[PDB]
């Protein structure tokens, strides 16, 4: 990304700024604060490395064809997956609370939120749904 | 400790039984209910904050700082005795004549039938073998042949390091067994100077 | 035991040397030892203004 | 609903098991055996009585001389042969050494199957010491062929009892440091308590014997009820538990190691 | 400069993974009164390298009854996610860095489930669901622990964040039980003792298998660095080694749980405890 | 099948068989020499390997007059070089070139029949000094072979393309001028050469009046169906597998259905 | 030519150092001989010191140790597990039973040697062999791996 | 004393100087073989004394303050292909803790037919083979009768 307007460049005129931005080094203390751009490069580089790991034993290793070498040697998961989905949504809701300096009415609203959560959880506990016998 | 708890029960029928009936309170191997505050704190410091994992961890950390029992083979060896039953071998007299006289007792006693013997009389009239085979892949290393021999001709020597790459190298004939005896004769005699007090 | 000491020493030395080298490289990229700090919208605005005014000072320097 | 059983094949690699499950709960288990059937009962008909003796070492190859014992006693009874006193004492002493070896292997292999790896490595060095005791009297670490009709094969070498006493002087400490990892541990208890319960009526109806039978509250030891060699002279206790548990069998086996140590010291 | 920084990060990660797997063997041996690898190189210092090179010239088994793309993709996905999580630890300045790493580690479930779907084994399908159930169950306690941690993380300007450079440089004495729960959650995520019952890589050979184990040990190092940042007052080499020694020490001395046992532990013990601690810390933080 | 900077076709098909026949005739105790060549071997062949094979056959029959020359067709098997490379050409490539219309005829045979043929030759004394052609009971074109493989593999997209022979040779030319000064590379197909293109422009069948399997008393097995085609059935999409297995499990006994979870 | 052949010979040296120092066998604990193999892995002899890790699956296995007698009922299963190991692989036959049938050689139920089912690289003799004798056999297998020259053979093809 | 360490290292390795030791191929294999590295650098340079030397050049050491079963060890002269089959039988029972006899304290009776100990020949083509083998100088047909030749 490069800035496309004079207002985006703090009203600095000239052609040196346009070329200097287009050929800039990545800097968290320049124009790229909080940028998440190294996460993409890491994915590309690690995918390259793991592809080289995959391809290389197809060249430098022995191989023999055999028909036997190319052969094989509950509802509780539904409970776990759906409960994890709902609880992950609830934790995602609780995260904006913890990132604020909350006042007391915010605290009591959050505790009403948590109370509804734990009431449903305690109902499923009391009916014997967290006993994984089946 | 070997005490039991309602809840630490590994099964379901006993878990269902302990939470719906107080029959576990009659059994003397169960831990009783805490009666006051300090006993409740002791039980909670047992269940929470572990302290039973930590005793095993302290023992294994003591073992981390302790002595080791590993020997550095093949620069260091184990410990064996003169009675040890290793590789079979054929022996001679000090003159150089074979002790074996083809009596076929070791062939008769062999429970694995690992010995095959043929004989005739030698040109000086002596009674000697012409074939003496031991299938080492059929042998069970019992030592019964060593017991049956009346002239101490066949022995099991002190050699245990004789692994090969082909199985044909483990079908010993008479010449190789005599070569083994000629190799190991002094050690075999040293062993038999002690073991003749017992046999 | 004494056999476990060299691998445990080597892990520490590897991480020490690698963190030292990564620190020097990122210090050469960013030129200030607070590049990893949290920045809000005001701090981001301040850094972007500083970058653009530095470019303007460079542009005005090559005219005299 | 009309739930059919889900079946499973459990291991060619020598026990083969065909299970049936109704979810996570087993409804049936069928062991398929014969992968180690070598026909030793047919082969013994083609051997003389001395020739067929080393077959018995290879039946329970964790406990060899005890397998030899019953074959030798069966021959001696029909022959009307008496064993001298020193041979009876030697047979009792090595039978108890054999029991200690077997119980070390059984408890530590069980605890390794559950997941605890260290007690295996701790107990096998003691197993190595008792293998050296086997080798010093027979020349074989495992398949000794030591017990014979009418006694034992060779005499004890001079210096054996000295070293057996030196091992027995520290074996209780080894068993103590073994129990610090397992006996008061909650994971081991939660794996073993109330698992596979055997009552006394089921134990006798299913032909049980040994430490299974003692963990269900039955006082039955053949060394005290139908004694053989010099076992009637030996003073020891029979350990008794009453749940029929895996945990109770583990405790009974440890106590049986203690009692075998007591008999070894008396011999 | 970003590519250079990432490669200079990648080098000690792989070197450290090799030395971790050697150090696990040797420390586990020293607790068991033996030596461990000593022959292969001087003091055994070449054993992980010869394992890697042995697997390099090993034959790749591609079963001709599976889907080849997902079969190849599963260990690649595991390895890539481990490397990306390390980059998020060291080459980021983001405001919600702990949330970023939690999101990455929630993605790591896919390699297990792709291995379970791809290979045509009866019990690989059976064990992948169990391993996923274990990781999924303990992720929630990890998230609630992060909620408790973030209530006290403020930078200089007054903004609350999960930025690692703004974390305090003293141990968090007030959150010792939450630290213990975090460590057992790390043990549960890496499928170590006492949760090692579920394996899923039963059909993999050579460098796909090597990618699986490099990903597993790198994820263990990621979680160790995260725990040292959150509770031990910073990220350091000594803390990484000490926490790894603690994990190997626990693996030496304990047996493992049954499946339903650790499911009941994670859904009846750890989640209510982390949520109750979050409520107590929110009450304190007002 | 391919040339290398250390070994040429004449070194392997000409010089070594000649020296082998000479050293065999020197001993006096060798009563039989079985030399293997190809069904498409011809001195007037544009493919170099067929020509060097026929030249070496002549040298062997010259130096050892009672040596038997055996010339089988394409040999199918688990570890063969015929279906394996064709399956590696149908899959694992963006497209599979077919030389011209693919109407050249071949006579493939099974490897166990050739192994039986060697023992039948060693039994019969009349076969010394002769030449035998070994081919299966069916004459097929390359298009028919490709169609059979595509039906057997259950692939629903014909990825083959028919190309003129100059285009195929132009494709295979850059990796044939560099085949020397190289020690030989793994996973190089023996079909990626001009010699294969020259072989595809001709028929490779048993000649009329030649001695074949019938003179050895052998009825050769079918190559298209049966046990010979079972290895390629394992490489189909999804897996071999049985099926639903429920129409025939109707009157099967009790424990069997529960064992198979039907 | 001289330099490239020297490099190829050193590639064989490094590859053989890696393969011999990283043998991961598969356990067939059929019988008596398995207990001595357990004793070989224990703290006195410490097979892990030589780089040996026992593996549960055949796909990660570099070698097979047949430790015990092989019956007619067990022979196809052993063959099937052998066929599932990837190249390069070796087989170590341990004890008289696996070597030639041993004490059960004339039985109606026993395979007379595992040679009859799988090919074998190193034979260790005994009934049982000692754990130290099994160490000797494994060091001999390492010596067999050292004499291999794979890239030198490939370079001259 | 480090001078004691280096003197022990030179008498154990059989070299003449530390420069000759560290520039040798024996030190090159001791960088890649850790079993030999431990035996030469740690065990042979530790507490203990030299007992004797056999005719193959191997040196024998003992230490009575060590644990039981780790009192005795050997330094092989063949650094590159060391093998326990080169130990003579008059040292075999001492090193395997079978007896307490060695040539330095016991005069063994030497038979006139005694073959000296050497390294095993397995894996090579000069190994032992039975008389009916292909590798023999003249293979045997083991027929127990004579055929009529006209
Ligand atoms: C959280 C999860 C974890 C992920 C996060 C981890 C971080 C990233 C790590 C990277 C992953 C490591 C391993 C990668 C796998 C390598 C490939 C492999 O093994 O084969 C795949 C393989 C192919 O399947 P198969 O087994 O051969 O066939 C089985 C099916 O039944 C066969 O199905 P089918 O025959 O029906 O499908 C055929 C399909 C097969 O698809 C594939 O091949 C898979 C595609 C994605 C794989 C990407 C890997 C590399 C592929 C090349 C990418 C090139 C893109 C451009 C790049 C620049 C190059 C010039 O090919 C096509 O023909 C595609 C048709 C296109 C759409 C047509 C519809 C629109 C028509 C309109 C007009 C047309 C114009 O299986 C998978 O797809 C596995 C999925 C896992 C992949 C990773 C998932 C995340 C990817 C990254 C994030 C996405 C961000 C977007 C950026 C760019 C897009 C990628
Ligand atoms: C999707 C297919 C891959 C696309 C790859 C791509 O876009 O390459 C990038 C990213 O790819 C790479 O640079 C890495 C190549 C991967 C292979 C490297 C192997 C390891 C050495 C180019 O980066 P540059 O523009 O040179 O870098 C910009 C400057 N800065 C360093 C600050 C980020
Ligand atoms: C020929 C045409 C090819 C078209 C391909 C279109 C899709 C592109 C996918 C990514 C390509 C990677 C290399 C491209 C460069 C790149 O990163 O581009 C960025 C655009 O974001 C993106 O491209 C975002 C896509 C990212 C998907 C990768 C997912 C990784 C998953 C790993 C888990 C992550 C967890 C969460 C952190 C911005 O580049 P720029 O202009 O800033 O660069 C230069 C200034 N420095
Ligand atoms: C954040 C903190 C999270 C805490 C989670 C608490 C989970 C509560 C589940 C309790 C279910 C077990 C149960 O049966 O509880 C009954 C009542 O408990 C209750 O009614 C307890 C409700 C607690 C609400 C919070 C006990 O009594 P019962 O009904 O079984 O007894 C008469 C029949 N035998
Ligand atoms: C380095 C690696 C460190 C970890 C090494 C040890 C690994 C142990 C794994 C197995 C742990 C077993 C476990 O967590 O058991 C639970 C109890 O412990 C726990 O719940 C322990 C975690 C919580 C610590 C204590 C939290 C409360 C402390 C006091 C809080 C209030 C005062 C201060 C505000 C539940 O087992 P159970 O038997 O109790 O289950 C009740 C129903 N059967
Ligand atoms: C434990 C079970 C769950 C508890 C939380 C469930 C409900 C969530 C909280 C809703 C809070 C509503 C306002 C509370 C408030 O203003 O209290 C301050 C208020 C301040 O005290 P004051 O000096 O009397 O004004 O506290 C109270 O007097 C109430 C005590 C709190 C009780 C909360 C639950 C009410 C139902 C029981
Ligand atoms: C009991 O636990 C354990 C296991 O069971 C879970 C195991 O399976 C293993 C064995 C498996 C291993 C070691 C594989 C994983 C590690 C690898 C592949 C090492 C990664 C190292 C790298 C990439 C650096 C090496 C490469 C270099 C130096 C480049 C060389 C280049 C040139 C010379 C040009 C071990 C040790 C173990 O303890
Ligand atoms: S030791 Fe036993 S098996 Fe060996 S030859 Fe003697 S009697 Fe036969
Ligand atoms: S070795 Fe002994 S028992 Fe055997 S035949 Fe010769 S003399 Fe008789
Ligand atoms: S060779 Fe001997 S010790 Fe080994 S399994 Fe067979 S009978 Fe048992």
């Amino acid at each position: 990304y490069n800035a496309w307007s004079p207002a985006q460049r703090y009203f600095v005129e000239g052609d040196h700024v346009v070329t200097a931005e287009a050929s800039r080094t990545f800097q968290f203390t320049g124009l790229d604060s909080g940028s998440f751009y190294p996460y993409v490069i890491a994915t590309v580089i690690a995918t390259a490395i793991s592809t080289v790991f995959i391809v290389a034993p197809l060249v430098i290793a022995p191989s023999r064809v055999d028909l036997d070498k190319s052969s094989a040697y509950s509802v509780s998961f539904y409970l776990v997956s759906i409960m994890y989905l709902l609880f992950d949504i609830e934790i995602a809701y609780l995260f904006p609370y913890a990132m604020t300096h909350a006042s007391l009415p915010m605290y009591w609203t959050m505790n009403l939120f948590l109370a509804i959560l734990v009431a449903g959880f305690a109902y499923e506990w009391g009916m014997g749904a967290l006993e994984w016998r089946e | 400790g070997t005490e039991r708890r309602p809840g630490e029960s590994g099964a379901w029928k006993q878990i269902e039984r302990q939470r719906y009936a107080s029959d576990w309170e009659n059994d003397p191997t169960f831990k009783r209910t805490p009666k006051n505050l300090a006993e409740v704190l002791d039980d909670s410091a047992s269940m929470l904050l572990l302290t039973d994992v930590w005793r095993g961890m302290a023992y294994t950390l003591g073992a981390f700082f302790d002595k080791k029992v590993t020997i550095m083979y093949p620069f260091e060896k184990g410990q064996l005795s003169p009675r040890f039953r290793g590789e079979h071998a054929l022996r001679r007299y000090p003159t150089g004549e074979e002790r074996c006289i083809a009596c076929k007792l070791c062939e008769a006693i062999c429970p694995a039938q690992a010995i095959t013997i043929e004989a005739e009389e030698r040109e000086d009239g002596s009674r000697r073998t012409t074939r003496y085979d031991i299938d080492m892949t059929k042998c069970i290393y019992c030592g019964f042949c060593q017991e049956a021999c009346p002239v101490d001709a066949i022995v099991e020597g002190p050699n245990f390091e004789f692994s090969t790459e082909t199985r044909e190298e483990l079908l010993y004939d008479k010449q190789k067994l005599l070569e083994n005896g000629d190799k190991w004769e002094t050690e075999i005699a040293t062993n038999l100077r002690t073991e003749s007090l017992y046999r | 035991g004494w056999n476990a000491l060299p691998s445990l020493v080597i892990i520490t030395g590897i991480w020490t040397a690698g963190l030292f080298a990564l620190d020097k490289v990122q210090m050469f990229r960013e030129n200030k030892p607070a590049w990893a700090n949290n920045k809000d919208g005001w701090q981001k605005a301040l850094y972007r203004r500083d970058w653009y005014l530095q470019r303007e000072e460079e542009t005005l320097a090559m005219a005299k | 609903a009309k739930v059919n059983n889900f079946t499973l094949n459990f291991g060619p690699q020598v026990l083969r098991l065909v299970l049936e499950m109704q979810g996570e709960i087993i409804m049936r288990a069928d062991p398929h055996i014969g992968l180690l059937h070598r026909g030793t009962e047919k082969l013994l008909e083609y051997k003389t009585y001395l020739q067929g003796l080393p077959y018995f070492d290879r039946l329970d190859y964790v406990s060899m001389m005890c397998m030899e014992h019953s074959y030798v006693l069966a021959i001696e009874q029909l022959l009307n042969v008496s064993v001298p006193l020193r041979g009876q004492y030697i047979r009792v002493l090595f039978s108890e050494i054999t029991r200690v070896l077997n119980h070390l292997l059984a408890i530590t292999c069980h605890s390794m199957d559950v997941g605890a790896l260290t007690p295996f490595l701790w107990a096998f060095e003691e197993r190595e010491k008792l293998f050296e005791f086997y080798e010093r009297v027979s020349g074989a670490r495992m398949h000794a062929a030591y017990f014979r009709v009418g006694g034992v094969s060779q005499d004890l070498p001079i210096g054996l009892l000295r070293d057996v006493y030196d091992w027995a002087r520290q074996f209780a400490s080894r068993l103590d440091e073994m129990e610090e990892l397992l006996t008061g541990n909650r994971i081991w208890k939660e794996r073993t308590v109330d698992v596979g319960t055997i009552t006394a009526q089921m134990a006798w109806d299913w032909g049980c014997s040994g430490p299974i039978l003692r963990a269900s509250g039955i006082d039955w030891d053949l060394r005290k009820t139908q004694p053989y060699d010099a076992y009637g002279k030996m003073q020891f206790n029979v350990p008794i538990a009453g749940h029929g548990d895996c945990y109770d069998r583990y405790l009974v086996r440890l106590q049986e190691m203690r009692e075998s140590l007591r008999i070894i010291y008396q011999c | 400069m970003i590519v250079a920084s990432i490669l200079i990060l990648i080098v000690p990660v792989l070197l450290s993974v090799a030395m971790f797997t050697l150090a696990e063997r040797t420390v586990m041996a020293s607790m068991q009164r033996r030596f461990g690898p000593q022959v292969s190189g001087i003091s055994g210092l070449l054993q992980p390298f010869w394992d890697g090179l042995k697997l390099g010239v090993k034959e790749p088994v591609l079963p001709d009854s599976s889907s080849a793309g997902a079969f190849a993709a599963s260990p690649m996905i595991s390895f890539v996610l481990s490397q990306v999580a390390w980059v998020g630890i060291c080459i980021s300045d983001a405001s919600f860095q702990g949330l970023v790493i939690m999101a990455i580690s929630s993605l790591a479930v896919y390699g297990v489930m792709l291995a379970g779907w791809a290979s045509n084994s009866k019990y690989a399908f059976l064990g992948c669901l169990r391993s996923v159930a274990l990781m999924v169950s303990y992720e929630l306690s990890l998230g609630a622990a992060l909620l408790s941690i973030g209530l006290f993380v403020t930078d200089g300007t007054g903004m609350k964040c999960l930025n690692f450079a703004e974390m305090p440089t003293t141990p968090q004495y007030a959150m010792l039980p939450l630290c213990l729960i975090f460590l057992v959650c790390i043990l549960a995520e890496t499928k170590r003792d006492p949760f090692d019952l579920p394996g899923y890589n039963v059909e993999y050979s050579s460098l796909g298998f090597a990618l699986f184990f490099i990903a597993e040990y790198a994820n263990m190092a990621v979680m160790s660095a995260i725990a040292s940042i959150y509770f031990l007052g910073g990220f350091s080499a000594l803390k990484i080694t000490a926490l790894f020694f603690a994990f190997v020490w626990t693996r030496g001395t304990l047996p493992r749980y049954r499946y339903d046992q650790f499911m009941r532990l994670g859904w009846k013990a750890f989640l209510p405890l982390t949520l109750a601690f979050f409520a107590l810390h929110a009450s304190v933080a007002i | 099948r391919l040339q290398t900077k250390n070994w040429s076709f004449e070194d392997v098909h000409v010089d070594f068989p000649k020296r082998l026949a000479k050293l065999a005739a020197e001993t006096g105790q060798v009563q039989r020499l079985i030399h293997f060549s190809d069904m498409g071997a011809d001195e007037n062949h544009k493919s170099l390997r067929m020509r060097t094979k026929a030249v070496g056959d002549k040298e062997v029959l010259d130096a050892f007059p009672d040596a038997t020359i055996v010339r089988p067709g394409d040999i199918v098997g688990i570890e063969d070089h015929f279906y394996n490379y064709l399956i590696y050409q149908l899959t694992l490539t963006v497209f599979a070139p077919v030389v011209e219309s693919g109407s050249n005829k071949i006579q493939p045979t099974y490897v166990l029949d050739v192994a039986d043929a060697v023992a039948a030759l060693l039994r019969k004394p009349d076969t010394a000094g002769k030449t035998l052609y070994l081919g299966g009971p069916e004459v097929l074109t390359m298009r028919e072979v490709y169609d059979l493989l595509l039906k057997t593999l259950r692939i629903y997209r014909d990825d083959t393309v028919h190309l003129p022979a100059w285009a195929v040779k132009a494709m295979y030319k850059p990796f044939d001028s560099v085949r020397r000064m190289l020690p030989g590379l793994p996973m190089t197909s023996p079909l990626a050469t001009e010699d294969y293109v020259e072989e595809m422009l001709r028929d490779k069948v048993v000649p009329a009046g030649a001695l074949g399997y019938a003179d050895l008393g052998i009825v050769p097995q079918k190559v298209t169906d049966g046990l010979a085609i079972e290895p390629v059935r394992h490489a189909r999409v999804g897996g071999y597998r049985w099926g639903d297995m429920s129409a025939v499990a109707k009157d099967i006994p009790e424990s069997v259905r529960k064992y198979y979870n039907i | 030519a001289k330099g490239l052949e020297f490099v190829v010979s050193k590639v064989d040296n490094v590859v053989n150092w890696a393969r011999a120092g990283s043998i991961w066998p598969m356990t067939f604990g059929l019988a008596c001989c398995a207990v001595e193999m357990m004793h070989a892995g224990a703290s006195r002899y410490d097979l892990d010191r030589y780089g040996i890790i026992f593996r549960p699956s055949p796909r990660q296995s570099d070698a097979m140790i047949v430790a015990g007698t092989l019956t007619n009922k067990m022979a196809p299963a052993l063959r099937k597990v052998y066929d599932q190991m990837p190249e390069p692989k070796w087989v170590v036959s341990m004890g008289s039973c696996a070597n030639g049938g041993g004490y059960y050689h004339y039985s109606y139920a026993v395979v007379r040697g595992c040679d009859r089912v799988v090919p074998v690289d190193v034979y260790v003799p005994g009934c049982p062999p000692t754990a130290e004798g099994l160490l000797y056999g494994l060091l001999q297998l390492q010596k067999k791996i050292y004499r291999s020259k794979t890239t030198q053979i490939w370079y001259k093809k | 004393s480090l001078s004691g360490y280096f003197s022990r290292l030179l008498e154990a390795s059989g070299k003449k100087s530390v420069g000759s030791f560290f520039a040798s191929w024996e030190f090159g294999k001791m960088l890649v073989d850790g079993n030999l590295a431990h035996n030469v650098l740690v065990r042979a340079t530790g507490a203990g004394r030299l007992v004797g030397t056999d005719y193959n050049g191997n040196r024998y050491y003992e230490n009575e303050e060590a644990a039981y079963g780790r009192r005795r060890w050997i330094v092989y002269k063949d650094k590159f292909d060391y093998n326990p089959t080169t130990i003579p039988p008059e040292w075999h029972g001492w090193l395997n803790y079978i007896n307490d006899y060695n040539p330095t304290n016991t005069q063994f009776k030497q038979p006139t037919y005694q073959i000296e100990a050497s390294m095993t020949k397995t894996g090579t083509q000069t190994c032992y083979n039975p008389k009916g083998s292909w590798f023999s100088a003249k293979p045997r047909n083991w027929r127990k009768y004579e055929s009529w030749t006209p």
